[PDB]
RNA sequence: CUUUAAUGUUUGAUGUUCUAACGUUGACCCGUAAUCCGGGUUGCGGACAGUGUCUGGUGGGUAGUUUGACUGGGGCGGUCU
RNA sequence: AAUUCCUUGUCGGGUAAGUUCCGACCUGCACGAAUGGCGUAAUGAUGGCCAGGCUGUCUCCACCCGAGACUCAGUGAAAUU
RNA sequence: GCUCGCCGGAAGACCAAGGGUUCCUGUCCAACGUUAAUCGGGGCAGGGUGAGUCGACCCCUAAGGCGAGGCCGAAAGGCGUAGUCGAUGGGAAACAGGUUAAUAUUCCUGUACUUGGUGUUACUGCGAAGGGGGGACGGAGAAGGCUAUGUUGGCCGGGCGACGGUUGUCCCGGUUUAAGCGUGUAGGCUGGUUUUCCAGGCAAAUCCGGAAAAUCAAGGCUGAGGCGUGAUGACGAGGCACUACGGUGCUGAAGCAACAAAUGCCCUGCUUCCAGGAAAAGCCUCUAAGCAUCAGGUAACAUCAAAUCGUACCCCAAACCGACACAGGUGGUCAGGUAGAGAAUACCAAGGCGCUUGAGAGAACUCGGGUGAAGGAACUAGGCAAAAUGGUGCCGUAACUUCGGGAGAAGGCACGCUGAUAUGUAGGUGAGGUCCCUCGCGGAUGGAGCUGAAAUCAGUCGAAGAUACCAGCUGGCUGCAACUGUUUAUUAAAAACACAGCACUGUGCAAACACGAAAGUGGACGUAUACGGUGUGACGCCUGCCCGGUGCCGGAAGGUUAAUU
RNA sequence: AGGACCGAACCGACUAAUGUUGAAAAAUUAGCGGAUGACUUGUGGCUGGGGGUGAAAGGCCAAUCAAACCGGGAGAUAGCU
């Protein structure tokens, strides 16, 4: 489960973490990974365009199947794996007809169960269906905005969208967020929540467990000077200024969204 | 104490080496002004 | 002349539907041995979004500069016709 | 008080003698609650203070062992004027 | 040449990068060498680098670069697809001895191995720009089996000692051998075989994947070392004769066992943990269009080929980077004896050096050290510097605490040598012999030999037994920052930065944001348990009043207000 | 097990002395910190000057940095010496 950790050294005493002994111990499928170098947070002109990235471990990729094509042929798990490049964990389905695929696994979903795709697909966790045929009012995950483009929605680690109306061709939908947005019927969306619910309640207590996912780190615009920031500067500790990025514009409360063609599908905001 | 000259013949060609300076509009300017001058020798390339 | 209800009056705006310009970082076929690109079929959006010229506001993000003289040293104070 | 000018404030401890230290008072020139307030085990080539041991740090210096300085042969500079 | 001193995890030996004739021989001493010079890494002349197996070249790719068409941009140009380059990584094969003034895994002697072409013979279905397998991958930890290597004994050769003794339980030296070929061992992994069927592997597949029966339970893969051979060989102390004294030619004894033992091999193993640990080709297998007597494939024998370029020398430095024959810097490999936990430290082996000015004297003063009567911080801004402490085993140990710590807290006792327990103990290792045996790199019994702590009792020497080198000073009160880390290369290492944790706010994905005239790219092959910005800075208790000003978010009755007309 | 403890190689740079026309344009000597990690290191690559990178010192970008170096406008201008 969670679990603390005694505290015999300094970086050990805030220590939480969490264990899943379901998981996998081996190796992967070998015939679905691939190679990601790391970028530095560097674009093709070599300059930095995200700050704080840089380091880390190195890792695999895994492709995952967000679109659940095959329609009418069963698959049963074979097991859970871990993951390194998301926060939920992955499922190794072997189809009736020996195509074996990796699916994000939903919670309450293990060794030896069933899923199902398609139009006549049952209602029961895991399951991939077209909206239409899905009662409205129902918890789900992994779905689609545009109808065979694949999930992109409710991915991460014991997320889910919940149906709250279907009013003509579109459905709409109440995010994690909070906003309500409508999308269309045709699009496809599998039954439940995510796993890895547990996902939240980690402690990395020492510095260095945050170097080993590649992240750098943050100096405050108050340390620099005013040629670096508009915070910088001062003969002890001044500030004496409305807060603002490090390009100059209001960072607390400001908002940034412009994107006039697509309010048309925004029900209300997420307040 | 270490110097800040530390030579490397491959890193020497593929920086100042003719190829190198035939590859742009800039570099083959400098093989012309260096005929121009009358340079016994143009790039590093020896 | 005013406080008024109403047909007919020159427009200004605010909405709804359409497809044919236009958008597609949705799906399929071809060039083709190709996650580029172009062409074809279709779904979605649709005269909106987006771009050009003109124009009111904002704009130390950036740029060029200014910030007087007298003075029992300079600055503060005072003076300048 | 890393903050208190007057100030070596006043009281208690430690010293024969303590502008520094520790515990208090409150009259806070001019503390104060995420430009965070008050505590806090462990950690520190971090600032201040006190003891035991130890000593040429000192009263107050003396002798000895080596490398120069000194004489002889060879080579042979510099600032400045 | 004989003595003395120094290094010896280096100041020894070998590679890479970098340099380029500094390498060896003869000759010369003007200039160079911080002095002289017959000497030299100096001047002049001549000589010296030998490869199918070592490296490059070659085949394959990473980061990245270039990029036919293409998209974009006043021009120059930017990005990028198909492709093509790019090692620091993956891909076939040689070892021992001898020899030159100077090269050698390259030459010679002995014994080997690899990949291709061609021919003959005997069989046979071959075929890719495609499919599948493999190549192919992390950190830490533990143990077993070994070897490189060392020590002792046996054997062989020589010795009988400048001054008391030395025919013995005495002294000195040697006791070496490779690749390859055969066997398959300690260990590690995995059930085997045969039939029928199939929405998968861009088409096909007999191959991979999946499903169902039968049947047998032992088959397969991998693997250090040992043994045999290689090898009746080579090597070998020493002796024998010249010596033109620099070296030549000849013969050549023994050539074994026991114990200890790696950080090297089995091991790309096994156990475990989360931070979840390259790509492509060579290699094996399957077929498609095609060919069918053919062409191709397999095997045996014979024969041919393996081109080209580097190869001298500098070995952490007098030859490279520092203007210098410069107390500086420079990646990897090897790793003997005694003491020791040790690659620390002391003394030595092999090997290499005494650092390119010397000779005297023995003033002040400066530099680096040794000792010091009585006192013991009285010195000074300040115990700065020096002095002191320092090992192992056992006993013992406070406030406080986040229950881990504080703590090696503080403090006390023992420590050499000899004898006995025990002519060497506990333990380790284990030969002949006996029995079985699916006879063999086996199993059971057995103890010869070898190695070998610690402890107790008695005696004994010194002023001193952790005797040298090596090797914590300790305790009390307090400010700051929780901690490990980072920082002004060259006067500041800190209370400054970072940090785990907390909060506010933006962002619904063609996300916000950033680099870009644009095309594009990062964010991210991620999707609100996610990403960016800002402030605070573990943890405990908490975080109060003010919305006038300035920002930000929302509202719309009214005043004023641009181009336009 | 551990950003655990002691301590060599390896990486640093807290104190004192020497040196200061140095052996050395930043070192030597005696002590000092880390030493399984936010570690250290070899080879190659990428980021270009109002630009890069920065656990943030205006630090570093070839002994050069509050705006590198080379060439040009250029014989800039100098009520001053
Ligand atoms: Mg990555
Ligand atoms: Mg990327
Ligand atoms: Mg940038
Ligand atoms: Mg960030
Ligand atoms: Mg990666
Ligand atoms: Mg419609
Ligand atoms: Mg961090
Ligand atoms: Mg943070
Ligand atoms: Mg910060
Ligand atoms: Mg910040
Ligand atoms: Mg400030
Ligand atoms: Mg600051
Ligand atoms: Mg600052
Ligand atoms: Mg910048
Ligand atoms: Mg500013
Ligand atoms: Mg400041
Ligand atoms: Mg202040
Ligand atoms: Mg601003
Ligand atoms: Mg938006
Ligand atoms: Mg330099
Ligand atoms: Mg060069
Ligand atoms: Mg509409
Ligand atoms: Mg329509
Ligand atoms: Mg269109
Ligand atoms: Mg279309
Ligand atoms: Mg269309
Ligand atoms: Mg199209
Ligand atoms: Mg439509
Ligand atoms: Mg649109
Ligand atoms: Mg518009
Ligand atoms: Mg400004
Ligand atoms: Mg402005
Ligand atoms: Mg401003
Ligand atoms: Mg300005
Ligand atoms: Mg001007
Ligand atoms: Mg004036
Ligand atoms: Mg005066
Ligand atoms: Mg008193
Ligand atoms: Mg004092
Ligand atoms: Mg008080
Ligand atoms: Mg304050
Ligand atoms: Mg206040
Ligand atoms: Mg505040
Ligand atoms: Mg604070
Ligand atoms: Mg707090
Ligand atoms: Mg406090
Ligand atoms: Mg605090
Ligand atoms: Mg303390
Ligand atoms: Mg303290
Ligand atoms: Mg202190
Ligand atoms: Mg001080
Ligand atoms: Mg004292
Ligand atoms: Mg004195
Ligand atoms: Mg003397
Ligand atoms: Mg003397
Ligand atoms: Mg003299
Ligand atoms: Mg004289
Ligand atoms: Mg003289
Ligand atoms: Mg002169
Ligand atoms: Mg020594
Ligand atoms: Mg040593
Ligand atoms: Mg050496
Ligand atoms: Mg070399
Ligand atoms: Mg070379
Ligand atoms: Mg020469
Ligand atoms: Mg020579
Ligand atoms: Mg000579
Ligand atoms: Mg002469
Ligand atoms: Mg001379
Ligand atoms: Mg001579
Ligand atoms: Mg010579
Ligand atoms: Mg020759
Ligand atoms: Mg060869
Ligand atoms: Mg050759
Ligand atoms: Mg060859
Ligand atoms: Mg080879
Ligand atoms: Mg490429
Ligand atoms: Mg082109
Ligand atoms: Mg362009
Ligand atoms: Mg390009
Ligand atoms: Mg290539
Ligand atoms: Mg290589
Ligand atoms: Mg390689
Ligand atoms: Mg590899
Ligand atoms: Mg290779
Ligand atoms: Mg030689
Ligand atoms: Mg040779
Ligand atoms: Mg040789
Ligand atoms: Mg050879
Ligand atoms: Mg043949
Ligand atoms: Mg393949
Ligand atoms: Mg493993
Ligand atoms: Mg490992
Ligand atoms: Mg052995
Ligand atoms: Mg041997
Ligand atoms: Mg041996
Ligand atoms: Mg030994
Ligand atoms: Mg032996
Ligand atoms: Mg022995
Ligand atoms: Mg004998
Ligand atoms: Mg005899
Ligand atoms: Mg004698
Ligand atoms: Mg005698
Ligand atoms: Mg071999
Ligand atoms: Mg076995
Ligand atoms: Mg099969
Ligand atoms: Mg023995
Ligand atoms: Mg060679
Ligand atoms: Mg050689
Ligand atoms: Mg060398
Ligand atoms: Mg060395
Ligand atoms: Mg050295
Ligand atoms: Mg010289
Ligand atoms: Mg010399
Ligand atoms: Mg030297
Ligand atoms: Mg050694
Ligand atoms: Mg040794
Ligand atoms: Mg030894
Ligand atoms: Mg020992
Ligand atoms: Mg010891
Ligand atoms: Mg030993
Ligand atoms: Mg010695
Ligand atoms: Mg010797
Ligand atoms: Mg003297
Ligand atoms: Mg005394
Ligand atoms: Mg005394
Ligand atoms: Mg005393
Ligand atoms: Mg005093
Ligand atoms: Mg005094
Ligand atoms: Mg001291
Ligand atoms: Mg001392
Ligand atoms: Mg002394
Ligand atoms: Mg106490
Ligand atoms: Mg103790
Ligand atoms: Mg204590
Ligand atoms: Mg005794
Ligand atoms: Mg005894
Ligand atoms: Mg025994
Ligand atoms: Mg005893
Ligand atoms: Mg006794
Ligand atoms: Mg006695
Ligand atoms: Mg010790
Ligand atoms: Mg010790
Ligand atoms: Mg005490
Ligand atoms: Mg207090
Ligand atoms: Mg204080
Ligand atoms: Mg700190
Ligand atoms: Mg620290
Ligand atoms: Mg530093
Ligand atoms: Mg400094
Ligand atoms: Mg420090
Ligand atoms: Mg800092
Ligand atoms: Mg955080
Ligand atoms: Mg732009
Ligand atoms: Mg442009
Ligand atoms: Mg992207
Ligand atoms: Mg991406
Ligand atoms: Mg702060
Ligand atoms: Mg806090
Ligand atoms: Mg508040
Ligand atoms: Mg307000
Ligand atoms: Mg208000
Ligand atoms: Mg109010
Ligand atoms: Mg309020
Ligand atoms: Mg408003
Ligand atoms: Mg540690
Ligand atoms: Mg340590
Ligand atoms: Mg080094
Ligand atoms: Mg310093
Ligand atoms: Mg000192
Ligand atoms: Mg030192
Ligand atoms: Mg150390
Ligand atoms: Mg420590
Ligand atoms: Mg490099
Ligand atoms: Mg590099
Ligand atoms: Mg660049
Ligand atoms: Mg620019
Ligand atoms: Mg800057
Ligand atoms: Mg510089
Ligand atoms: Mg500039
Ligand atoms: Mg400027
Ligand atoms: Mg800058
Ligand atoms: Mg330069
Ligand atoms: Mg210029
Ligand atoms: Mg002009
Ligand atoms: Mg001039």
């Amino acid at each position: 489960a969670v679990v603390k950790c005694k505290p015999t050294s300094p970086g050990r005493r805030h220590v939480v973490k969490v264990v899943n002994p379901e998981l996998h111990k081996g190796k992967p499928f070998a015939p679905l990974l691939e190679k990601n170098s790391k970028s530095g947070g560097r674009n093709n002109n070599g300059r930095i365009t995200t700050r704080h990235i840089g380091g880390g471990h190195k890792q695999a990729y895994r492709i995952v199947d967000f679109k659940r094509n095959k329609d009418g042929i069963p698959a049963v798990v074979e097991r859970l794996e871990y993951d390194p490049n998301r926060s939920a964990n992955i499922a190794l389905v072997l189809y009736k007809d020996g195509e074996r695929r990796y699916i994000l696994a939903p919670k309450g979903l293990k060794a030896g169960d069933q899923i199902q795709s398609g139009v006549d697909a049952a209602i029961k966790p895991g399951n991939t269906l077209p909206m239409r045929n899905i009662p409205v009012g129902s918890t789900v995950h992994n779905v689609e905005m545009k109808p065979g483009k694949g999930g992109q929605l409710a991915r991460s680690a014991g997320t889910y969208v919940q149906i709250v109306a279907r009013d003509g061709a579109y459905v709409t939908l109440r995010l994690r967020s909070g906003e309500m947005r409508k999308v269309e019927a045709d699009c496809r969306a599998t039954l439940g929540e995510v796993g890895n619910a547990e996902h939240m309640l980690r402690v990395l207590g020492k510095a260095g467990a945050a170097r080993w996912r590649g992240v750098r780190p943050t100096v405050r615009g108050t340390a620099m000077n005013p040629v670096d920031h508009p915070h910088g500067g001062g003969e002890g500790r001044n500030f004496g200024k409305h807060p603002v990025t490090p390009w100059g514009v209001q960072t607390k409360g400001k908002k940034t969204r412009s994107n006039k063609r697509t309010d048309k599908f925004i029900v209300r905001r997420r307040s | 104490m270490k110097r800040t000259f530390q030579p490397s013949v491959l890193k020497r060609n593929r920086s100042h080496g003719f190829r190198a300076r035939m590859a742009t509009k800039n570099g083959r300017q400098v093989l012309a002004r260096r005929r121009a001058k009358g340079r016994a020798r143009l790039t590093v390339s020896k």
